[PDB]
């Protein structure tokens, strides 16, 4: 529902932990959704999901990522766009991406990953944003 | 809820379910999904449709001929001037990689006009994080 | 799934 030749996950991308993902996301692949039974609210989707990480290693079109939850997983990078180059060891960047696994270590299909590392602020944030989108969400 | 004007930035689900009457402006840290359209410069002005999300929404956004022009570094009229001479024009495209690079790599707070009638917001300007925001969060968490 | 920057880039899905 657009230009045809941009077709998009179906809700948006989740900005999420790996912990998060690791413990409370249910389901299994094309049918995945965050569990909020903890504070008494109901699942979140899990189509696409915003995360951030450093880079620990860097093969082809894999790599490891780690947020200060812990370390994710993606595939599939040689196709999205490429900006600042950034799949080198030590990078910080973003990911959108497509839930394959949760457990027991998260793997994304990538959309997309951008260079974040230019300005030591977003990766400061980074759990924080995390948290208060969470929240804002009813 | 969350009050619109809530510093460092708000959500677009919270401004939706605010369900706005009039034209709105809201500031949001969002990123760019993917471009919608091809930049233009009908009107003697630049613009570019895109989807945006903040990770709470997806929305449509055109950029204002502001950003453009200083991502590219050229005006319409400069641009149309530089088509008149090869090494003027050259940094004209080297301009539009920049752009095009800027764009795939953009993650930022952009204060954003959304007209609720269209379903189209306008981005009127870009901002990066700073520590400031950061204290905000911070303070806005009770943390 | 396919999103457009200087190009089309198409994602498996
Ligand atoms: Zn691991
Ligand atoms: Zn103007």
């Amino acid at each position: 529902g657009g230009p045809a030749g941009v077709r998009l996950p179906r809700s948006p991308p989740l900005k999420v932990l790996a912990e998060q993902l690791r413990r409370d996301a249910e389901g299994g692949p094309g049918a995945w959704r965050l569990s909020r039974a903890a504070a008494g609210r109901g699942p979140l989707d899990l189509a696409a999901v915003w995360m951030q990480g450093r880079v620990v290693m860097a093969d082809r079109g894999e790599a490891r990522l780690r947020d200060p939850s812990g370390d994710f997983s993606v595939r599939g990078l040689e196709r999205v766009p490429r900006g600042r180059p950034c799949l080198v060891p030590g990078k910080y960047v973003m990911v959108m991406g497509v839930v394959q696994a949760c457990s027991p270590e998260p793997c994304l299909q990538a959309v997309k990953m951008t260079d974040l590392s230019d300005n030591p602020i977003h990766e400061s944030m980074w759990e924080l944003e995390v948290e208060d989108l969470h929240r804002n969400i009813p | 809820a969350m009050d619109l004007y809530s510093p460092p930035f708000v959500y677009l689900s919270v401004l939706m379910a605010s369900k706005p009457k009039e034209v709105t402006t809201v500031k949001v840290k969002a990123f760019i999904v993917t471009l919608t359209g091809n930049l233009s410069s009908s009107g003697g002005i630049w613009s570019i449709t895109a989807k945006v999300s903040d990770g709470t929404a997806y929305l449509d956004v055109d950029f204002v001929d502001e950003i453009l022009t200083s991502l590219i570094g050229f005006s319409v009229p400069e641009m149309k001037q530089s088509k008149k001479d090869p090494l003027q024009y050259q940094k004209f495209l080297e301009g539009l990689q920049k752009c095009q690079r800027d764009l795939i790599d953009l993650c930022c707070l952009m204060t954003i006009s959304f007209n609720p009638s269209l379903s189209k917001a306008m981005v009127l300007a870009l901002q990066d994080v700073n520590m400031e925001h950061l204290e905000n969060l911070k303070k806005r968490l009770n943390k | 799934y396919s999103i457009l920057f200087d190009k089309y880039y198409s994602i498996p899905c």
